[PDB]
């Protein structure tokens, strides 16, 4: 009968069920594509014949009709289709989606708007099914996206395309290439690609166009750049002749890093970055706003006693107010983002500032994946905020966990459910594992070196919660084998569900977990000998104890001097707290 | 150091 809403990513802001829902025909009648966005057409185009659906060549009335154009496109046959629901007074790339009575129309505000309503579409069809919704959608933070900024193995040229894919279906449209251990990125900042890495970029910039990603072209030069006198020219004219060969690629976004470097010129950086910004991004002419990152850039480095710094002081007063200026929170990595602290930042820069998030990046501590949703950003951010980015793992497919809840988290801010976004994220991509996946990726989303960086949720915090109710339970010596037996099945289930993943999961991502996978089940084992201990404790059955107690401590040792790491204050810690 | 500290 009727037809559910599916899983969407991004959360649409608006989205009313105003029909049953119907099934879409074999071959439906396609209309707008002549002067809608060139990109949301044949991303339908794509998905139109993966779903094995014909466009007619004449119109046919007794099949499904498609409707799609921007505002800006006279069509009335579309305005028609929206039944009085408009794309014309949302913000740039926001757009309408009406489905009803056998017609799916959908209006962009713009050609990005029209992709992203094309998006939107596709994740709504199931098997030919659609549910007849009234849609309007917008994005809270208008640049969203990922910098590859991490230390490590920068992702491959496969890694990046297919990443690029994915952005473009959760709606990110920002794309920062900034690996620190690319050579000509960084080390050597000065010497221009090769000829075959050119070629490499270019299908880069072509794919980012294609997906409606802005693919932003970073350099790093503060290792050793010099800025006074000839020097200090030829310097610059080498930042000039490298943004030129990517704009003649076709890139239009640049950014400018000086993050991690000895050299703290406050004033010379920010003369470098209005340079650029005069001599190169206004006088293109379509090139978008510069970024950049000072080299103090936590609240931690740039604030002392509610006041910056110098260098952050001289910083803020020199930069232009239309550069783009980034900042990681209140440390480099850290727990959250409080509204205040944004506030704070953006008070010193008197500008909306941009976030450069260090999750789920590993780089610091490469043994555990960070496979948890976005966590610890306040709602509100929006208001001094209006850039967002993630920096992801140097495993570019896991990644995808915790990127999927940054596109709801930056699209539709306010709505944003961090643990209702974690498992749709884990839904969406996973599919007959997603259950299991959950069971392992629960253990892994907590980010702790134990010095300066700190972020994530919390391992399994339902699982923590029962562990230290039997510890309560066991030192006031109330009955706990309800408790106990609820234990046992849990652990079991670690130990079930990481085996049916290291069977099921295909390549791809099983290359990328299989370590913390086998981590995983060996502190499960270890958790199970863990309650054989208490039981035999209670039991007073010394023999079954020592029996126990080893393999618990086998287990442990295994795990204690394991590569990977996984579940350290959860799993780990009970059987050290057994012991 | 291949991190930020
Ligand atoms: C320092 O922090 C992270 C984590 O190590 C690193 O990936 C990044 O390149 C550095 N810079 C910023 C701005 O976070």
């Amino acid at each position: 009968n009727q037809v559910l809403v599916p899983n969407l990513n991004p959360t649409p802001e608006n989205l009313e069920v105003v029909g049953d829902g119907f099934k879409i025909t074999s071959s439906i009648n396609l209309v707008g594509e002549e002067e809608a966005d060139e990109n949301a057409v044949n991303a339908l185009r794509e998905f139109l014949t993966a779903n094995n659906i014909e466009i007619n060549s004449e119109n046919d009335p007794n099949s499904t009709t498609l409707i799609i154009g921007e505002v800006d496109d006279d069509i009335p046959e579309l305005d028609e289709a929206l039944n009085g629901t408009t794309a014309e007074n949302l913000k740039e790339e926001g757009y309408a989606l009406v489905s009803n009575d056998g017609k799916i129309a959908i209006e962009g505000k713009d050609g990005d708007g029209t992709f992203y309503g094309v998006q939107t579409f596709k994740q709504l069809v199931k098997e030919s099914n659609i549910p007849e919704v009234n849609i309007t959608d917008y994005p809270t933070v208008s640049a969203r996206g990922i910098v590859e900024g991490f230390y490590g193995t920068p992702w491959t040229h496969q890694d990046r395309l297919d990443q690029i894919k994915f952005y473009g279906e959760n709606k990110l449209n920002t794309y920062i290439y900034a690996p620190k251990d690319d050579p000509y990125h960084r080390e050597k900042w000065r010497e221009p690609y090769p000829e075959s890495e050119m070629q490499r970029m270019q299908e880069l910039i072509n794919a980012s166009a294609e997906n409606k990603v802005d693919f932003v072209f970073g350099i790093s030069p503060g290792i050793d750049i010099r800025f006074d006198g000839d020097a200090g020219e030829e310097d610059f004219n080498h930042l000039i002749t490298k943004a030129e060969s990517l704009y003649d690629m076709g890139v239009r976004s640049f950014a400018i890093y000086w993050d991690n470097i000895q050299d703290k010129s406050a004033a010379k950086h920010a003369q470098v970055l209005n340079r650029f910004n005069e001599e190169f991004v206004k006088a293109k002419g379509d090139v978008k706003p510069l970024i950049t990152v000072p080299t103090e850039y936590d609240t931690g480095a740039m604030v002392s006693n509610g006041q910056p710094r110098a260098y952050t002081r001289i910083f803020a007063e020199t930069v232009d107010p239309s550069i783009e200026v980034m900042w990681t929170g209140p440390g480099v990595v850290t727990n959250e983002i409080p509204l205040s602290d944004a506030q704070l930042i953006s008070g010193i820069y008197d500008r909306n500032m941009a976030v450069w998030w260090n999750y789920p990046v590993t780089d610091y501590f490469k043994g555990k994946l960070a496979l948890g949703p976005m966590h610890g950003l306040d709602k509100g951010l929006n208001q001094y905020v209006d850039f967002f980015t993630v920096n992801p793992m140097e495993h570019a497919e896991l990644s995808k966990i915790s990127i999927h809840t940054a596109a709801d988290y930056s699209w539709n801010m306010d709505n944003y459910d961090y643990d209702k976004a974690w498992n749709r994220a884990i839904d969406m991509l996973y599919g007959d594992l997603a259950e299991d996946m959950k069971v392992f990726a629960n253990h892994s989303t907590r980010m702790d070196n134990k010095t300066w960086a700190k972020s994530g949720r919390e391992d399994a915090p339902e699982l923590r919660a029962k562990m230290d109710e039997l510890w309560n339970k066991l030192s006031s010596k109330e009955d706990a084998s309800a408790l106990i037996e609820e234990l046992y099945g849990e652990f079991a289930r670690m130990e079930e569900a990481c085996n049916n993943l290291k069977a099921n999961l295909p390549e791809v991502a099983l290359e990328e977990c299989s370590r913390q996978l086998d981590e995983l089940i060996t502190l499960a084992q270890g958790d199970k000998a863990s309650l054989d201990m208490i039981v035999a404790q209670l039991n007073e059955d010394t023999e079954a104890y020592e029996s126990a107690k080893e393999i618990a401590q086998n287990k442990l040792n295994t795990a204690l001097s394991s590569f990977a790491v996984i579940s350290e204050k959860v799993a780990q810690s009970f059987i050290q707290e057994a012991l | 150091v291949p991190y930020s500290s």
